[PDB]
């Protein structure tokens, strides 16, 4: 919509709020394919680095890549809580 | 993530979710 996510925000930023601003803004972004898994893929999307995410949420095999990973690699924890 | 599939146990992230 208007001013999205820059490296600049978590440059200026400790090691803390990185995963806090970015996460947060991730958990939505996420949303759009995923509105259910949205928290645990953006979880395991967060600690592998965010700095890695900054670079690959600006492509579209990398995010749909990310978020397909982590949804598959939840089917063996569980889905939708429903097994 | 790296290599193929990566690990479920991985904790969220720190919200800003207290009440």
């Amino acid at each position: 919509g208007q001013e999205p996510l820059t490296a600049s925000m978590l440059a200026s930023a400790p090691p803390q709020e990185q995963k806090q601003m970015l996460g947060e803004r991730l958990f939505p972004l996420i949303q759009a394919m995923h509105p259910t898994l949205a928290g645990k893929i953006t979880g395991m999307l967060l600690e592998i680095d965010n700095s890695e995410l900054l670079h690959m949420l600006e492509s579209p095999e990398s995010l749909r890549s990310k978020v397909d990973e982590a949804v598959a690699v939840l089917q063996a924890h569980q889905a939708k809580e429903a097994a | 993530a790296f290599s193929r599939q990566l690990n479920v146990n991985a904790k969220p992230f720190v919200p800003n979710v207290h009440a």
